[PDB]
């Protein structure tokens, strides 16, 4: 006799999901939460109540076009790991707190309901929901074991960029805006739109459990070279026919220009641009990321760790990257911690524009096997500037030159204040 | 601006 449960509507509780999930500014709207950490739902009917002698229920969440069990993208659990429970139950509603294992694909999930009494069961799509990065479980592989680092690097949204020379420092202010209204749909149209998205999909989907992946990505999709990525840069002063570089005062407008446009190259960018975005677009998917400015930045281009001058490559003024906490598993033990990933296009790796992620341990350290793209990064903070002179005699001679010492003063935003923090000694030992 | 030495 004991009819079909009939459901009014899926509530899926944004405020107090996203004051535990450290997602309250992105949780308006529609649910947002971080993977490997219960969240809440509860359930209205409208004829009678659950009764667990009676209903069975089962839940289906996938993410992406292709999803599959096999590639972590689809799972299916019962109401009694992706775990759902029963807390409470009052009148006509049902109170549940499912649970996502901490390697999670991040991204948009469609949360479904299989509902049954023994025979025919009826099925209801309950909502959906974005699952992010999580720094604050331990189980995460983004995890930071610091509360105030855990809020200077992914929760706040203003920082500073620092710029200028090695004997003239000065920085500028930057609104990350990780968490307006708008931005985390871009972030997901970021990935949703990256090469390997287009060349297969479902694996795309899958690989998005790793930040390691995640941040590869972003360092080749913030720069629009090779595909649809964000941003065109230009050195030579003329920027009439677009912005400036040095107009822009956060990440938001170049992020919104690039979606409105349909994924079209934002006119210009420079290093420090492209980092910052990039900062954005990993803070808002929950990877603890930093902005870091290197004063007499070189460039190898022949991959002999060496500078070379003709009297020719070049040394910058200072060059801005980014880097990203999270565990390498895909490398030896012992190279968790701060990754360089590097938007701004400079040298090709695997015949495209992008540079990382390698840990800020193996440039220091010189395990420059280390992928990915250590022999650069190294060279841009620790290489031999050589002078290639030419003789009166018509000989050519080589010579060191210590007038202009490569990677100086190399420094990020201070943790919770306003000031300066020196990470030279992250990137290379005193001499 | 970034600017090469
Ligand atoms: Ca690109
Ligand atoms: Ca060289």
């Amino acid at each position: 006799m004991a009819e079909e449960l009939v459901l009014e509507r899926c509530d899926l509780e944004l405020e107090t999901n996203g004051r535990d999930h450290h997602t309250a500014d992105l949780c308006r709207e529609k649910l947002v939460v971080r993977r490997g950490q219960p969240f809440w739902l509860t359930l209205h009917f409208e004829g009678r109540n659950y009764e667990a002698s009676v209903d069975s229920l089962t839940f289906s969440v996938v993410t992406g076009p292709a999803p599959s069990q096999e590639a972590g993208t689809k799972a299916r659990f019962p109401l009694r790991d992706w775990t759902a429970t029963v807390v409470d139950q009052q009148d006509c509603t049902l109170s549940l707190q499912l649970t996502t294992p901490a390697n999670a694909p991040i991204g948009l999930y469609r949360l479904s309901l299989e509902a049954s009494t023994g025979y025919q069961g009826s099925s209801f799509v309950l909502g959906h929901f974005i699952l992010l990065f999580n720094a604050w479980c331990p189980a995460d592989a983004v995890y930071l074991d610091s509360e105030e680092e855990r809020q200077e690097y992914v929760l706040t949204q203003q920082g500073f960029i620092y710029q200028g020379s090695a004997k003239f420092i000065k920085n500028i202010p930057w609104n990350f805006g990780q968490f307006e209204d708008g931005i985390l749909d871009i972030c997901l149209i970021l990935l949703d739109v990256n090469p390997k998205f287009l060349k297969n999909a479902g694996r795309d989907c899958s690989r998005r459990s790793s930040p390691v992946y995640v941040g590869r990505v972003v360092s080749g999709m913030v720069n629009c070279n090779d595909d649809q990525g964000v941003l065109l840069g230009r050195w030579d002063n003329n920027y009439g026919d677009g912005v400036s570089p040095m107009s822009w005062i956060g990440s938001v407008d170049i992020l919104r220009r690039w979606k409105n446009h349909g994924c079209q190259r934002v006119k210009y960018g420079q290093c420090w641009v492209f980092a910052a975005v990039a900062c954005t677009v990993l803070r808002c998917l929950g990877i603890p990321t930093r902005v870091v400015t290197n004063y007499n930045s070189a460039h190898d281009q022949n991959s002999n760790l060496l500078i070379e001058y003709f009297r020719s490559e070049m040394i910058w003024n200072f060059h801005c990257w980014v880097e990203s906490w999270m565990t390498r598993p895909d490398l030896q033990p012992g190279y968790e911690g701060w990754q360089a990933l590097d938007p701004t296009p400079q040298e090709k790796s695997e015949g495209t524009y992008c540079c990382g992620p390698v840990p800020v341990r193996a440039i220091k350290e010189g395990d420059l096997s280390t992928k990915y793209d250590a022999p650069f990064v190294f060279a841009e903070v620790n290489a031999d500037v050589v002078d290639w002179i030419q003789q009166d005699d018509g000989s050519v001679h080589k010579s060191i030159n210590r007038s202009l010492i490569v990677g100086l003063k190399i420094s990020t935003k201070s943790v919770g204040r306003d000031e300066r923090e020196d990470i030279t000694h992250t990137y290379k030992y005193p001499e | 601006p970034a600017l090469p030495f």
